[PDB]
RNA sequence: AAUAUAAUAGUGAUAUUAUAUUC
RNA sequence: AAUAUAAUAGUGAUAUUAUAUUC
RNA sequence: AAUAUAAUAGUGAUAUUAUAUUC
RNA sequence: AAUAUAAUAGUGAUAUUAUAUUC
């Protein structure tokens, strides 16, 4: 019993019976799963209660079918000339590849999304190689507990130790990681588990990724 | 340089070679004693050969002090100077350093730990030995373990080449005697325990010395205790409801003393080895029970809080406590005794509000400080207390007191779990002497009970002419007690007066004999099947004692990802480094927000590992299915498991 | 401590590894710039590793003073602090305690004998280098021919690691130039000396660091 | 997961002990060098990394060996490379060797380089694994290696040294006519090595036989 | 080209041959 | 943290969830 | 984790709590 | 004994003195 598996993949033990449960695809992904049943006398049965997962992987054949006719049509052209076609489809996409909001400097107040306690301020947070963000002080180191990481990975320079919730009443939401980076040993922090209150104005808003949030990022500077 | 006479006269039986016992007030200057000893013992040698000092501070501030004070002093007369504590001693060579400097100074638990090690191969190695408060030269403590060495190769056959030992205190003391003659004993047995032949004081110069250190003038202030407890009378209801709550799930004295506190623990720990087949249920009703002990022991806090302070400091000493309650999570039971007592809170803070209730003890201290200050203004005090609640509670009364404005207090406790402005500094208690600071004319001792030696020292504090010691208590016993410890002091004196006019052939003869008995009486099977570590508070299953490995003898860890998954953990409110060991967090218990204390989680070596304290849990054999408890992990008998980095 | 903006500002070069003349007016509080630095050098290296410090005092007063406050400083932290001075220098493992010891404060000649004398073997043993009064490294001064060894090493064909090198002065001098462009050249070449690539001064904190030095005024009576 | 007695063979290893591992052909001495390698590699703290080298007599041995440690390895975050004839020649075998945390090599290579100059110290390793070690004696590659080990442990030359672990199915004890000899044989071969610990198995013997049985030999005269 | 093992001759260093490997 | 695919609302950029992967 | 002091309970080895220190 | 600074005499290397510091 599987999920899925990403294009082919290793080679697997040959199933002359392959089963799709409630299973909707691309054509890609159909004639892939085909290499399972390589053997002469495999069956392949889709099951579903819809009406139109049926009808999905139908259009998908004829998808397949439209795919092998084109490729028929290709290769009949002349090699120079199928180099000049693509020579200008490559020019028109890298034309249209070649074609910054400004950041708020107001602090803002990182509050957790379920108990609204307030968690991180904007000046205490520090970004790590353009991607990951921290926070500085000690406290922060109030606000959350940590379990031991259930399942601790390496990615690039960090390492997985923790992961740290809420520590208000028992909130326990899940506010990020505890990482190992270099020397430091700093929690990281998605703003998805999160909501910005500006206290200025006093709006609170949601965001789900990092760079779809505009404000002053500082770089991470060991010497701090 | 111009050292006072006495100051020589209490150097010189050093100077002669001879081990001695240097007793003189404090505040003398032993430091220039000190100076002019090693200066000398260095200084004494012939050219082929060198001497090797070590000076023993018991705490880091007094190192630091020492240490910087001999740097600057004896760089110039090219004799190195260096010093290895608690922080320093890890990961070094103290063998070499020891040997590449002339004068060490050192903790004693560093040399313990390094004799015991055997890097450190002998005493013979130092020339010169000093301790720094030598009356803590006894029983276990590090001073008598080095001790314990030293006379260990004296008596034994290596006929090793021993150090001078020079001991510094302000205080041999008495002890227990009762008499002169027990004083005597006590004394000679700490001569013993020093292997010292001398006890050096101050004769001949005196008329010198008491130009210099001033003895204050100590008062005695007997007052009333508070007549009507209205909080008293409404708290013992709660205490009493609390405990009939208790009286609803047991299935089986004074309020306000200790022996409530005793009994409370003593049910708090009977409570945890209550056992029923349903696991769950008894989970549920140990964690009541513990609940109920805990608000029950909080209350009997306040209640002698109130007692020794104003109203307002216990209700907001209960008013903290169930605000951290409240900061834990919502547990059914928190949330029943906290709203049972919310119920009472306005009756309460009516009761605290008014004048009329305030403390005779607390009136006649403003009292004091109220003609001292009118007296002399730039007045300096400092005011000792039992406990840093009575801390936090007399700095909000001082400030909270619209008489006490011309006060400036300050804070001075421990760290663990004139020209400035502080008029007054409120303090708990500090260990020996300490670091000379400001001088204070005045002391207030509230309801404070010493010893003898601390009596002693105290008085560094009041060096100046016309320093007052008040000591304000509505016991009565502790005037006795204090009392008691003057007598003890003439005791002291009169008996180290006694053994100056012995030979010092004979006393030595009787020292030997003293050494050798002590030798005598200090020269003079574990289980291995499995057990269970439970939780005190939930009984939630923790550890197996097949996963508990032991680092150094001392500290012990868990092994396996099964026990990762019984606690949650919070950084460390105090980070501290111990040993090879570095604090990094906290751990809890994580079974329902139980939260109960387990331990620590630190960095050694290479690995992150938690540690575990003994003192937290309950100990189930899996056989028997008897439930244990235990002091620490040396009480704990069963085969230990060293641990293994390659396991 | 409670560090002025200035004094971070004059040591962030610095605690960037950049080899750097700090050139600041007397009085400002070098020797918590100091601190600062060797600080966050010796606090930089990961487990495995750990670093060396050498501050170098041309005075005895000055080498007791610097000796004394980092040992009160650093010995919380964990680094052994010690000094090596004129007095015991003789008769001692110069080398052992170097290498047992995290921060070590010399006058510049005991270094300058010991590396002629092969006890030092190299000056790799350092991670770090302070040189106190820095426009002192020029001619023959003790100081200049440590950092003739130095660029020896630098400057050779078969070169270990070396240290960062910081200087403090007040001053680095024109010397005798008699218009910018000498007084350039005077500059470039005690930068070259101590191999500095960078001289910090204050400029963004200026007002602060003038509510703290005020300059006196000057009167000249013929 | 292991047999009990490939832990213990392992042990002594573990500890940063030179040892000379002595077990029956087809106990598994492979994952015996894996755990040793693991636990080696894992033991070093952040700011520094150790360098394993593997030694293998022969092509198919290397060739396996190279694979099995490249496919475990992987994972942990250690790079493993190897070196034979077919390679060694017109390459960087310095920059091989540094940029490389476990080293597969016949022995040929490493005293060609180590005489060459290419590779100055054995202090580069910080591990070194010998394949069949009882082939370290008289003028073999492994001898080779190993005298340039015991030149430099026992000149002035003060460099770090690499622990030292062989793995055998038999010591050997030479022309030796009594236990006597043998002992001295054997001594000689520990020398040769620099190992202070001879490895076998003792506690977990009755699992081991469970595993590799000793066969029925018949004379036919 | 180097190395290892075995047999054989020799008091032995070694030598011949066989076999295997490596560069 | 990024990437791909599928379903779903929107005319669409997208968005939500699911699935998988990579650094 | 160890150590010291104080109060309390016990005839005592001890035990509890408080306070402080050290590693 | 070495080093630095200043004045001086000399076109300069230097030299005298003053001053300070170091080993
Ligand atoms: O002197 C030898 C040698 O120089 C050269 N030679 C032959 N094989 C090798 C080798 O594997 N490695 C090295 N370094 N050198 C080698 O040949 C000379 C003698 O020639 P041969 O006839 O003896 O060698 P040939 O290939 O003809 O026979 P064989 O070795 O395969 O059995
Ligand atoms: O913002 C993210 C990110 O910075 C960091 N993070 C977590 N996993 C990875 C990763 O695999 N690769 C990269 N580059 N960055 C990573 O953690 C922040 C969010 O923490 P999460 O709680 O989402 O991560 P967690 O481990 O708890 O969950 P999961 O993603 O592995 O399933
Ligand atoms: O059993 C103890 C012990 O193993 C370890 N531990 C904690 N502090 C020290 C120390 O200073 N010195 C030594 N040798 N060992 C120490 O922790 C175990 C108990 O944990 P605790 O909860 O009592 O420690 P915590 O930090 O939470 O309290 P405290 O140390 O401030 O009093
Ligand atoms: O040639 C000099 C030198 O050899 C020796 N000497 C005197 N003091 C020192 C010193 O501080 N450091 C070194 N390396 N060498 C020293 O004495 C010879 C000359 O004697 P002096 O009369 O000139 O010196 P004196 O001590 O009498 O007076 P002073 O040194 O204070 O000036
Ligand atoms: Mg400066
Ligand atoms: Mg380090
Ligand atoms: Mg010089
Ligand atoms: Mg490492
Ligand atoms: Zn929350
Ligand atoms: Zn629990």
């Amino acid at each position: 019993i599987a999920t899925s598996v990403a294009d082919e993949g290793i080679d697997i033990a040959q199933c002359n019976l392959v089963i799709l449960y409630e299973y909707v695809g691309n054509v890609i992904k159909m004639i892939q799963t085909r290499g399972r049943g390589r053997a002469r006398g495999s069956k392949c049965f889709l099951l579903t209660s819809n009406a139109g997962v049926i009808e999905k992987e139908q259009i998908n054949m004829y998808k397949e079918k439209m795919m092998n006719d084109s490729i028929l049509r290709l290769q009949t052209w002349d090699e120079a000339v199928f180099r000049e076609k693509i020579l200008h489809i490559q020019t028109h996409e890298k034309f249209i590849r070649d074609s910054k909001p400004v950041p708020d400097k107001e602090n803002k107040k990182l509050l957790c999304r379920k108990c609204k306690a307030l968690a991180c301020y904007t000046a205490d947070v520090r970004v790590i190689e353009e991607c990951h963000y921290t926070v500085l002080g000690d406290a922060f180191k109030e606000c959350f507990v940590s379990r031991p990481h259930p399942k601790p990975k390496q990615f690039s320079s960090f390492e997985k130790r923790a992961k740290i919730f809420c520590a208000r009443q028992n909130c326990s939401h899940d506010w990020g990681i505890h990482v190992k980076y270099k020397t430091f040993e700093i929690p990281v922090i998605k703003i998805e588990s999160f909501v910005v209150e500006d206290i200025a104005t006093g709006v609170q808003t949601l965001y789900s990724k990092w760079k779809d949030f505009h404000f002053e990022k500082i770089p991470f500077d060991p010497a701090e | 340089f111009k050292p006072r006479n006495y100051q020589l006269e209490l150097a010189l039986p050093a100077m002669k070679g001879k081990n001695t016992i240097i007793c003189a007030p404090t505040g003398c200057g032993k430091t220039f004693v000190s100076l002019l000893i090693c200066e000398h013992h260095l200084k004494k040698f012939p050219q082929g050969q060198k001497g090797k000092v070590v000076f023993f501070a018991n705490q880091i501030p007094v190192y630091e002090q020492q240490k910087s004070v001999f740097s600057k002093y004896f760089e110039r007369h090219g004799y190195r100077v260096t010093g290895i504590s608690g922080a320093t001693a890890e990961n070094v060579p103290v063998e070499q350093i020891v040997e590449n400097n002339d004068i060490i100074i050192l903790t004693p638990q560093i040399l313990v730990n390094n004799l015991k090690k055997g890097t450190i191969p002998s005493l013979s190695i130092f020339t010169l030995m000093i301790f720094d408060e030598c009356h803590n030269t006894s029983k276990q403590h590090p001073y008598n373990m080095i001790m314990f060495n030293y006379l260990d190769q004296k008596l034994g056959g290596s006929s090793g080449p021993l150090p001078q030992v020079i001991g510094l205190t302000a205080s041999v003391g008495v002890g227990d005697a009762k008499n002169t003659d027990e004083a005597l004993d006590y004394i000679c047995k700490l001569c013993a325990s020093l292997d010292a032949s001398v006890i050096a004081t101050v004769k001949h110069n005196l008329e010198e010395l008491e130009q210099v250190v001033y003895k204050p003038q100590k008062f005695f202030r007997k007052v009333e205790s508070r007549i009507s407890d209205k909080f008293k009378y409404i708290i013992a209801q709660l205490m009493r409801d609390t405990e009939s709550l208790a009286k609803r799930i047991c299935k089986d004295r004074e309020f306000g003393t200790q022996k409530y506190e005793q009994w409370i623990v003593t049910v708090q720990k009977a409570c945890m080895v209550f056992q029923m087949p349903d696991k769950d249920e008894e989970s549920r009703i140990c964690k009541a029970l513990f609940l109920y002990t805990s608000h029950l022991r909080k209350y009997n806090d306040a209640l002698i809080i109130s007692e020794h302070a104003r109203m307002k400091d216990a209700l907001d000493y209960l008013k903290d406590f169930f605000s951290n309650v409240r900061a834990a999570g919502f547990d059914e039971i928190e949330q029943d005794l906290t709203q049972r007592f919310e119920e009472k809170l306005q009756e309460l803070e009516s009761v605290s509000r008014d004048p009329s209730n305030e403390n005779p003890k607390l009136e006649d201290l403003c009292f004091i400080l109220q003609e001292e200050y009118h007296l002399n203004p730039e007045t300096i005090t400092i005011l000792f207390v039992k406990t840093r609640a009575l801390v936090d509670a007399l700095k909000n009364w001082i400030e909270g007191n619209p008489k006490l404005s011309f006060l400036k207090p300050g804070i001075l406790t421990g760290r663990g779990k004139a020209s400035g402005d502080h008029n007054i500094l409120i303090a708990t208690s500090v260990a020996d002497e300490g670091i000379d600071i400001a001088q204070c004319n005045l002391v207030i001792l509230y309801e404070y009970v010493g010893n003898v030696i601390k009596m002693i020292q105290t008085r560094g504090r009041g060096r100046a002419r016309g320093s007052k010691c008040f000591l304000l208590t509505s016991n009565a016993g502790v005037i006795e007690k204090e009392q008691i410890n003057m007598y003890k002091e003439k005791m002291m004196n009169d008996s180290i007066l006694r053994l100056q006019t012995w030979d010092e052939a004979v006393f030595r003869e009787k020292i030997l004999h003293i050494q050798t008995h002590e030798k005598f009486i200090r020269d003079s099977v574990p289980d291995k099947e499995n057990k269970k570590l439970l939780c005190r508070k939930c009984k939630a299953l923790a550890c197996y004692t097949a996963d508990v490995r032991v680092i150094e003898e001392c500290h012990y860890t868990v092994l396996g990802d099964a026990f990762k998954e019984c606690f949650v953990s919070r950084p460390h409110p105090k980070p501290k480094q111990f040993s090879s060991f570095e604090k990094r967090a906290k751990i809890f218990c994580a079974r329902q927000n139980c939260s109960h204390d387990w331990g620590i989680h630190v960095k050694y070596k290479t690995f992150e590992i938690p540690v575990i304290k003994i003192e937290s849990f309950v100990v189930e054999d899996i056989a028997t299915g008897v439930q244990t408890l235990y002091s620490k992990w040396k009480d704990f008998h069963f085969e230990k498991i060293p641990f293994d980095p390659a396991e």
